């Protein structure tokens, strides 16, 4: 499975926060949702009794 | 712009009443702005959004 | 008279897949043969750190654990359609007048559009399929710390 | 004119001095038979209490 | 027989040369008629031609008017080809408002004689009738020529256009709340037996269910009070032999999202109908049940 | 004030944005090459693309982590009403003909009317007996059960 | 009223749209005048006269 | 709108064995009923599984089959099902699913399937306690018998002591047919059969009201002249009670032919299932044929 | 569900959670897949607030 990775790597330009020493990327996924017929599945709904 | 992001048709009963509360309590909440309030803050959260 | 100031279309902002960020928690391969495959495991074999012992305490023995993992299933679909007459005008002209030139045009940039728009919708597909296996294997905060 | 019993709460909050609810933006658009009974029909709950 | 004859993957109708181009290039001659494409040369639909006289023509100007064939008892005309919107008259499903108007637009000799002609014999209606299609074209004249589809879509030349089924909402039925994605739509004649003469009914139903054992008990739960003026007239009046409560007839298939409501305009006046976007007919013949 | 002191439950529903936290490489995805297909009629055709995805999990713990980060509206009313009984169970009748017509008068109850296919809908299928009230402001009635 | 078929046939100048809402939902409570909706592929565009 | 699917792909979201798919590479061609059309749907929907209930009727059961929408299945791939839905007057080739025997020219219903042997076939798909069941697909003469034979025994149970109900009930759920045994699963007694009972009591009494006099007396005046064995064993079923027609009209004869044979068309068509295939060829061991769909 | 604790916590992810219809003013249960689910934390502890 790890020998099977692509060779080539391209740049691309992203947000990141640092959380001592680990470095992590921030992204929303806004975009890909913005007009479309499905919900984002990182908005929901819970419920208490 | 709060509730932009979850009706994606006509709007149905709930996401309907969820806006007229919305509307309700927006709207005795600022109604005087610098009356109300003089913090730093709050009034340059309130012109940025 | 009445004016028409400006015509204006709607321009799509197109994402892929590899271009997110999210596409940093997936290790993306391509497998020409994946529908022939049924299922694919992986095996893991563990020995323990062991530790001496003093006087009165029973001494540890030697263990070995061994586990299995196994993938996961989920296709996506989506459907594109086109009109007869559609069909019709992108193959055959008529007389070779400019209106039948348009209308052959325009066929020809409906079949570019629908194209463009499934490739699309492909890709956002697979993003959400992601999002939702990702979703379903995560516990929440009060239980990881716990932990 | 109202009767001498008439809940002191209910002068409290913002409310329709007429006594019901009668606000359309609960009510479905265009249904002009929901929001008569809405308005009108005391057999029929009032929205807002 | 061999391995590339059984490789080679059929040929495209649409890439060949037909037939008259293939002769033109043969001899190398010209000719004025324009020849490379071939109209309605890809038309799946089955389509007949009709002829009808002028007094008949009227709501059937407009394509997707339901077109039937009935019996005059006659040897001059023999059949007169007749729409739905003309049945409406005599069925009594329908209101008396809508009644009076389309009773209004068909004031000529050939739509009353077809009436009289219907109500004049001792048969049962459906007897008389005999169900052709769906019709989408029209050129006026003293004599009307209608054409007429038996099986398949309803569209124009080049497909550029389909059309619609179109019911009277007097005549429209549906048992389900919420319907199926595909819809079979059939056409009824039930019979009350009252005291003096059977007045008929007449409906178009859009169904979800295929299987007729299922449809026709549904249908019996529907129409119980007919049934029970049947057997009534069983008992009373020995020596009447009636026969059926009603009939069945299948005609069609169409998906749920395609249902519409709409009007119809012909010389200023309006009739309201329900619409099948796009309709296909298939045909079936009648089949009784009691 | 009758002999007992019923205690009352209800659920009300959170409208909520999450956040997911997932770790570099936490999972492999295997794809193949998206496949179309035909189906033609008289009047229309439509294309089929069909793209199965295959992934396998690639920790021996949980690797990512999900949190409700944030929360803005009640769905529901947070009331005290109460659901009736009459409607959950929609077939009990008092054996005595004028003291179920006493009992629903003074609850306010409709009288139970089914016909026997409908009777057997209800019970394998639940039909919603409850219809909308004419105007809603709270947003979804959140029912008050008491034991 | 408009006619449609000219806007669709005509060639258009592309823009990112900024609707604040849903589109759907921008049309289903009426945003704008002048809407038309249809689905799939609808032929009608190609009979010019 | 969104135009009816004819070829449908089914995805097992449970994990499957080697030997799984082993045994659904050998369904290839055989019919699977499914509840709805989409062009990519679950397993849990495949089947006659999902409707298996604790009213356990068998009529129930024939109902629900006779609604659903039948497909043939093509071949098979890793972990995918692909089904096909045929169009009436095309040519095609099924499996013999069944242990039934299969002619040529014969006419061929789907229905509910019905235990017999050892009762042991049942290997077919068993994956997280849901279960590949699939109807029979068997000749005009069994599912007339079948049919038959819930209707005498629903008739019957009327009045009659609960004791002979049951040995009523255990002579007539065995059926032979073809040189092979079957046996009716759970031959309940219940509403679905009840409306039947309704309709062929109705259709009955109206056949016996419209008989002419000339059509009871047939029977009674050819015995008078007539001997055969099939006359003989006809006669044994009536009750035991020159001259001239009491009365000629063939026109009377006529309407009252025509609307006896309405009749008996009602009470034929609750015993009459739908034909599905109709077969000319078969493969010498029975295992599959060739057949032309309709309906 | 009386299980070893990462079972627990796997089929509470997976299965322990309900749905309630987003969309009439009662609260029906709707069916899985046609909309979202709904995450439950009393289901685990088994309490009420």
């Amino acid at each position: 499975l790890s020998q099977a990775g692509a060779h080539s790597l391209t740049p691309l330009s992203m947000d990141v926060i640092r959380l001592g020493e680990k470095t992590v990327i921030m992204e929303n996924l806004r975009r890909v949702y913005k007009n479309t017929d499905t919900k984002d599945p990182l908005e929901r709904n819970v419920d208490l009794t | 712009v709060e509730n932009a992001t979850l009706a994606r048709q006509a709007l149905n009963r709930i996401q309907r009443s969820n806006i007229l509360q919305s509307f309700k309590a927006k709207m005795l909440a600022t109604l005087f702005l610098l009356n109300r309030t003089r913090d730093r803050d709050y009034v340059l959260k309130f012109l940025t959004r | 008279f009445e004016a028409i100031f400006g015509t204006f279309c709607n321009r799509l902002e197109w994402v892929y897949f590899l271009t997110s960020g999210l596409a940093a928690a997936a290790h993306a391969i391509k497998f020409h043969d994946l529908n022939k495959l049924t299922t694919g495991k992986m095996l893991f074999h563990v020995q323990v750190p062991r530790v001496a012992s003093g006087a009165g305490l029973p001494t540890s023995r030697q263990t070995t654990i061994m586990v299995t993992k196994y993938s996961e299933k989920s296709p996506i679909t989506i459907p594109f359609e086109l009109s007869a007459a559609c069909l019709t005008y992108l193959r055959e002209t008529f007389e070779g007048t400019i209106l039948d030139k348009i209308l052959n045009v325009e066929a020809m940039h409906t079949v570019l559009r629908a194209l463009k728009n499934t490739a699309d919708a492909m890709e956002r597909g697979l993003i959400h399929s992601f999002l939702q296996t990702l979703l379903r294997k995560a516990p929440p905060y009060f239980v990881v710390q716990t932990l | 004119l109202t009767p001498v019993t008439m809940d002191v709460n209910y002068f409290k909050i913002p409310n329709n001095p007429r006594g019901r609810a009668s606000c359309m933006l609960a009510v479905d658009p265009y249904d002009t038979e929901a929001a008569t009974k809405a308005i009108y029909d005391h057999r029929e709950a009032d929205a807002q209490t | 027989m061999d391995a590339r004859a059984v490789a080679k993957r059929p040929r495209d109708p649409a890439d060949e040369d037909n037939e008259l181009v293939t002769a033109l290039k043969a001899k190398r001659e010209v000719n004025t008629i324009s020849v490379r494409y071939l109209y309605h040369a890809d038309h799946q639909a089955l389509t007949a031609r009709f002829f009808v006289p002028e007094g008949l023509v009227e709501f059937e100007a407009q394509p997707g008017a339901l077109l039937i064939r009935m019996e005059t008892g006659c040897d001059s005309p023999r059949h007169l080809y007749i729409s739905l919107y003309l049945l409406g008259i005599r069925a009594s499903n329908v209101s008396a408002s809508t009644r009076c108007l389309l009773e209004s637009v068909y004031t000529a000799s050939a739509a009353r004689a077809a009436l009289q002609w219907l109500d004049l014999g001792p048969h049962l209606l459906h007897r008389r009738l005999e169900t052709l299609g769906c019709v989408k074209t029209v050129s006026l004249g003293i004599t009307s020529l209608l054409t007429c589809v038996m099986r398949g879509y309803l569209y124009n030349t080049l497909k550029t256009e389909v059309f619609a089924l179109m019911i009277p909402k007097d005549m429209y039925l549906t048992w389900e709340e919420t319907r199926g994605r595909l819809q079979y739509v059939y056409l009824i004649i039930v019979y009350d037996y009252d005291g003096p003469e059977t007045r008929p009914g007449i409906y178009v139903l859009t169904s979800s269910i295929a299987h007729w054992q299922t449809l026709v008990d549904v249908a019996r739960g529907k129409f119980a009070r007919e049934r029970c003026s049947f057997v009534n007239r069983r008992i009373t009046r020995p020596r009447q032999i009636p026969l059926c409560t009603g009939v069945i007839q299948k005609l069609g298939w169409c998906l749920a999202d395609d249902i519409h409501t709409s009007f119809l305009v012909h010389k200023e006046l309006k009739l309201s109908v329900v619409r099948l976007d796009n309709f296909s007919v298939e045909l079936g013949d009648f089949r009784e049940f009691v | 004030h009758p002999g007992f002191a019923l205690t009352a439950v209800r659920t009300d529903t959170f409208e909520v944005d999450m956040l997911l936290y997932s770790g570099k490489s936490c999972t492999s995805v295997i794809i193949n090459n998206p496949i179309v297909t035909k189906e033609e009629r008289d009047i229309s055709t439509t294309y089929h693309v069909t793209q199965n995805i295959n992934t396998v999990d690639m920790g021996l713990g949980y690797t990512s982590n999900t949190c409700v980060a944030y929360v803005n509206r009640v769905r529901t009313d947070m009331g005290v009403r109460v659901q009736d009984l009459f409607r959950v169970f929609p077939m009990n009748v008092y054996r005595h003909d004028e003291v179920d017509r006493w009992i629903r008068h003074a609850a306010g109850v409709e009288r139970p009317q089914l016909l026997d296919t409908e009777t057997i809908s209800m019970l394998t299928f639940g039909s919603m007996s409850e219809r909308n009230a004419a105007a809603t402001v709270h947003g979804q009635k959140a029912a008050c059960e008491l034991i | 009223m408009e006619n449609w078929s000219a806007l669709e046939l005509l060639p258009k100048v592309g823009i990112p749209t900024d609707f604040l809402t849903h589109v759907k939902t921008s049309a289903g409570e009426e945003m704008f005048e002048a809407l038309r909706i249809y689905y799939g592929d609808d032929p009608e565009r190609y009979n010019i006269h | 709108m969104a135009a009816m699917e004819a070829n449908i792909f089914c995805t097992f979201d449970h994990k499957l064995s080697i030997a799984d798919v082993g045994k659904l590479t050998k369904l290839v061609a055989a019919v699977v009923p499914i509840p709805q059309r989409l062009h990519l749907i679950k397993h849990y929907q495949l089947g006659l599984h999902q409707f298996v209930d604790h009213t356990r009727g068998y009529v129930r059961l024939r109902g629900l089959l006779r609604n659903m929408t039948l497909t043939l299945m093509r071949r098979v791939e890793g972990n995918q099902i692909l089904l096909h839905v045929p169009t009436h007057g095309l040519l095609y080739t099924v499996l013999n699913t069944g242990p039934v025997t299969w002619e040529k020219g014969d006419a061929l219903c789907v229905l509910p399937p019905l235990f017999h042997g050892p009762l042991a076939r049942e290997n077919l798909l068993t994956l997280g306690q849901w279960e590949l069941v699939l109807p029979w697909i068997v000749p005009m003469p069994l599912a007339l018998e079948i049919n038959q034979r819930l209707l005498i025994m629903g008739l019957f149970s009327l009045d009659r002591s609960y004791e002979e109900v049951k040995a009523a009930v255990q002579q007539l759920q065995t059926i032979t047919f073809r040189d092979a045994t079957f046996t009716i699963p759970d031959p309940v007694i219940d509403q679905h059969l009840l409306i039947d009972m309704k309709t062929a009591c109705l259709s009955m009494s109206m056949v016996a009201n419209l008989a002419s006099e000339l059509t009871m007396t047939y029977v009674r005046k050819l015995a008078l002249e007539d001997s055969s064995m099939l006359l003989v064993k006809c006669q044994e079923l009536l009750m035991r009670l020159p001259a001239r027609p009491q009365h000629v009209s063939p026109d009377d004869e006529i309407a009252r032919l025509s609307a006896l044979f309405v009749m008996l068309r009602q009470l034929d068509d609750l015993i009459r299932e739908q034909v599905v295939f109709t077969v000319c060829d078969v493969s010498p061991d029975n295992k599959s044929a060739t057949c032309i769909f309709k309906g | 569900a009386n299980k070893t604790l990462f079972k627990t916590i796997d089929e509470y992810l997976l299965r322990a959670k309900d749905c309630i219809r987003g969309d009439t003013d009662t609260q029906y249960v709707c069916v899985e897949g046609t909309e979202q689910l709904i995450e439950n934390p009393c289901r685990l502890t088994q309490e009420a607030l």
